[PDB]
RNA sequence: AUAGCCGGAGCCUCGGUUGGCCUCGGAUAGCCGGUCCCCCGGGGGUCCGGUGCGGAGAGCCCUUCGUCCCGGGAAACGGGGCGGCCGGAAAGGGGGCCGCCCUCUCGCCCGUCACGCACCGCACGUUCGUGGGGAACCUGGCGCUAAACCAUUCGUAGACGA
RNA sequence: AGCAGAACUGGCGCUGCGGGAUGAACCGAACGCCGGGUUAAGGCGCCCGAUGCCGACGCUCAUCAGACCCCAGAAAAGGUG
RNA sequence: GGCGGUGCGCCGCGACCGGCUCCGGGACGGCUGGGAAGGCCCCGGCGGGGAAGGUGGCCCGGGGGCCCCGGGUGUUACAG
């Protein structure tokens, strides 16, 4: 009931069109691994985008000016708002919906992220084309928490390897398991093989 | 499903011991019909139960008439239905919507 | 036991871009993506399943606090699995974006 | 004439109306690419009209009918001459392709020139189209497919149908 | 690397299209992105067919570049690419997908009583196994 | 620091929903899983299998009409009752393990016996729901007997507040 | 010169509607109150109804890319990109 | 109780008929160049030719070492 999208490999665009879509139907979506998100073009074209786009403030009063986001997780929000009719009641209760982090929170580690393919660099753009990552470019413009995301990013990578390891000796174990057992499964086997479940 | 009455709703009739259900009518628009067929080719309906037999009267207590009907339908289904594996506890079972099952997807 | 009805989205009134016509709905119905899948959906009956402060009568039970606005759905809209439907009375725009059914006891099959 | 679908190509003839000067005029025949038969005979009088002392009012359609591919199931090289139209300046191209009809092949040319040198259906004039032997070929496009024991593999397969799965799991794999 | 290359005479499958899911053989290569192509012993016309909907197969049937639609089917009968096809773990897959497909409700209800009894006993099975491990890791 | 914490039923109000997926990393001109015959203190290397992913999200897990007996298959380690013990810090779980006094091969799958308002064709049914909040009623246990502001004073401060 | 003065026709003035982000003159189309259907001009990644087509063929890398009549900005020349 | 008329307190459902629409599934026929192509009858049979995106066969080279990859001649040879 809650959409889990991992941000790495995700272009920003496209990811932030399909989740504005999902968020104005009343649907849930949590991004997570904003830092992974990266940019069509080459890095030092992003910079002066991003770079002009601070230049963008309020003469009299920069304090009421534009709000220049930093983070990762907050530039990808920012990108989201201006896909969103947020000046209404309903696009302010759609960005209730929304939830953006850099790297992954202890609430979603132990969970299953989902990919959206069509908001994919590796379908989206030739091989031969370059592109920016989010995350160097959120720390190189004023974000201060890349290498600290990063080290606690490399604490959970193999503590889900521990995980995982365990989780393959748990299924080889199962694997096995009907290795010994075919003489009295086989009723239930050639069952499920005659409706297409185990061909 | 038994037959079809005179004013187009259908005499439908699964066991009383299986589904729990009676000589009950119902209207054909709002009913699945599952392709699983079983032949009643072979069995006698009583010609006196018609839709004026199933008509509402006017508490609703069963007459003895009615039992004695549900037991002479059910025993020429109930034999039939156990000669094929499984089909009583297909009957027995209740049918829903799960997470990811799509009545437009799948084929019945 | 369980479900009987498919999960479908209100997510708006048929509409243009500066011209909204409240007195037909758009329904993004859970699973279908197509236009020749939306032919199983046509004809069925629709329902928005809301509740309120004051205490209504209920067929065959004790008189409850919820409300219904019934309806039917009309024909197919746009190409990637939208579809239309007509209600008794039209839909308020509190609706948007939450979970109305779609039942199958209009079946023609 | 707007270059809509597959081209098509007509062979119409006409000539003069019968008049007391003239007895009988005589025919002429020309290859038309068109998407159908009724802009055809417009673009039939267009070029006639250039080449004699024709117009429509005083010339008739004796016979205007389709012409099918001869052998529509052999890989055949066509040479494409132009007549095009530039923002400044006419130029003429001879052009090369590889397709199993003749009017493919024309297709194939206005769909080509228009995404190179911007030319508009209405600013190309065809002149000639002509089957031409593999050994005869110019353009090394066209030649690098004249090879008995040519192989290559899909390198870079972009994965289609990218929506129906709109939100999964595991990442695709663009290699087979 | 590269194991299947697009080359004369490799037997492919259809991806989409009205000869969806069926089999056929390469001819020749007309363009960059389209290809001469006949499946004649499957029911495919003699036609140009582009290389987006065709998956690419380890078989590969010897036959001149140009051979006509004769010798097609005599390379495809002598090969008997259709029983090996069907003995492929390729199409194995293939066909147990429409047999979910036509899956009845009632069969639907006899796959799902199946499964619970196949997984107890499996349950059961590897409930054996970590108890019995873990005596051996001690 | 706080003049509330644990455990039972009824009434108003706020509302949305109608089974859960408990997780490697990562590539895309490349991957995945096992054998370890090999080398060191988990990695590298080799080999074997799949690769239009079937150790597949085009997927997996649970499945619920209920009660009574009897027979067959599994099961004897197993289902369910309290205390600890540790593993959790990026926004942290009633997660697992040790022993408990009672529980049955009842759990589940097949088949027999019988029962369950069979409400006589009809709608918001069916859950998350001991849901959140609020008064009042319950029963007992466990407890705690505080601060802020005004006033006055200070002048490191000050238009008044602060 | 969004300047002044003429010829034909159409518009605004006197006129709402859909579209061009907005807009007196542009495009389509003119108006009693409604339901169903279908279109014009325009569009169909999100705002924003509509391509979530297994869309076709090619071109293009910009450290000032480009993106739709009216229309809202550019020239001569040069480039072994 | 039966017939005719009006209406159901409220919430609803179904059936058939007619009108206006959108969509789908079957079967039949005409024209062309009286279709073009294409399939089968040994390559349909016989005779005569031609080159190449050169199949056997020959030569050279390289990879294990008995098949593959290149270059050259050729005219069907064990493919076309």
């Amino acid at each position: 009931q809650v959409l889990v999208l991992d941000g790495r490999g995700h272009l920003l665009g496209r990811l932030a069109a399909i989740v504005a879509k999902q968020v104005l139907l009343g649907r849930k979506v949590v991004v997570v691994r904003c830092e992974g998100i990266n940019i069509s073009g080459n890095f030092y074209r992003n910079k002066l985008k991003y770079l002009a786009f601070l230049r963008k403030r309020m003469n009299t009063n920069p304090s009421r000016g534009p709000y220049h986001f930093r983070a990762p997780s907050r530039i990808f929000w920012r990108t989201v708002r201006g896909m969103l009719p947020h000046k209404t009641k309903r696009g302010q209760a759609a960005l209730d919906r929304l939830k953006v982090f850099d790297g992954i929170p202890p609430p979603y580690d132990k969970k299953k992220r989902m990919v959206v393919p069509a908001a994919l660099k590796v379908v989206r753009l030739k091989p031969t084309r370059k592109f920016a990552y989010l995350g160097r470019l959120a720390h190189e413009v004023g974000w201060k928490y890349q290498a600290v995301t990063a080290t606690l990013e490399e604490k959970r990578k193999e503590k889900a390897k521990i995980h995982y390891r365990k989780k393959k000796q748990l299924m080889r174990l199962r694997k096995q398991a009907e290795k010994n057992v075919e003489k009295k499964i086989s009723k239930f086997t050639d069952v499920l093989k005659t409706h297409g479940l185990l061909v | 499903f038994l037959k079809q009455l005179s004013s187009g709703l259908l005499l439908v009739t699964g066991p009383l011991s299986l589904n729990r259900v009676p000589l009950r009518r119902t209207h054909q628009k709002f009913v699945i019909a599952t392709s699983t067929k079983i032949d009643i080719s072979g069995v006698k309906i009583p010609k006196h139960l018609t839709d004026a037999y199933f008509k509402k009267k006017k508490k609703y207590e069963i007459t003895e008439q009615r039992k004695v009907d549900q037991k002479a339908v059910d025993s020429q289904i109930l034999p039939k239905i156990k000669a094929v594996p499984q089909l009583q506890g297909y009957l027995r079972s209740v049918f829903a919507l799960t997470n990811g099952v799509y009545p437009h997807k799948l084929v019945f | 036991s369980g479900r009987l009805w498919c999960k479908a989205i209100f997510a708006g009134y048929k509409r243009g871009l500066r011209n909204q016509r409240e007195h037909t709905a758009l329904l993004k119905i859970e699973g279908v993506y197509a236009r020749d899948e939306t032919e199983f959906y046509l004809g069925k009956r629709c329902a928005y399943v809301y509740k309120a402060k004051n205490n209504t009568v209920t067929p065959g039970g004790k008189p409850n606090k919820t409300r219904v606005i019934w309806g039917k759905v009309t024909r197919a809209h746009g190409n990637s699995g939208m579809v239309r439907a007509k209600f008794r009375s039209n839909l308020p725009a509190k609706a948007i974006g939450h979970r109305i059914r779609v039942m199958l006891y209009p079946s023609r099959i | 004439m707007k270059a809509s679908g597959t081209l098509r190509e007509y062979k119409v003839v006409g000539r003069c109306l019968p008049t007391p000067k003239c007895r009988t005029p005589p025919l002429y025949r020309m290859r038309i690419f068109a998407p159908n038969h009724v802009v055809a005979k417009s673009r039939f009088w267009y070029f006639v009209s250039q080449l004699k002392k024709m117009k429509k009012s005083s010339g008739e359609i004796v016979y205007c009918g389709q012409v099918f591919e001869k052998s529509p199931l052999r890989v055949k090289n066509f040479g494409i001459w132009l007549r095009y139209d530039s923002r400044s300046g006419t130029h003429n191209m001879y052009r090369e392709y590889r397709d199993l009809t003749t009017a493919g092949a024309v297709t194939q040319c206005y769909r080509d020139m228009g995404a190179r040198h911007r030319a508009r259906a209405h600013s190309i004039q065809i002149m000639k189209v002509e089957e031409i032997a593999a050994s005869k070929c110019r353009r090394p496009a066209v030649k690098q497919f004249h090879d008995s024991k040519i192989k290559f593999p899909l390198p870079h397969r972009v994965l289609r149908r990218q929506h129906k799965p709109r939100f999964t799991t595991k990442r695709p794999n663009t290699f087979f | 690397v590269f194991r299947r290359f697009v080359e004369v005479g490799r037997v492919a499958y259809v991806s989409f299209g009205p000869h969806a899911g069926k089999l056929v053989a390469i001819v020749d290569v007309i363009d960059q992105n389209r290809a001469l192509v006949d499946g004649p012993c499957t029911r495919v016309r003699r036609q140009a067919m582009p290389f987006k909907c065709m998956q690419l197969t380890d078989f590969i049937l010897k036959f001149p570049h140009s051979a006509r639609q004769k010798y097609v089917r005599k390379a495809w009968e002598k090969a008997d690419i259709n029983t090996k096809w069907a003995a492929t773990r390729w199409a194995k897959k293939i066909e147990a997908r429409e047999r979910k497909a036509k899956m009845t409700d009632f069969d639907r209800y006899k796959v799902m009583k199946a499964k619970k009894m196949r997984n107890r006993i499996i349950k059961n099975e590897v409930k054996k196994l970590q108890r019995a491990a873990l005596l051996k890791a001690s």
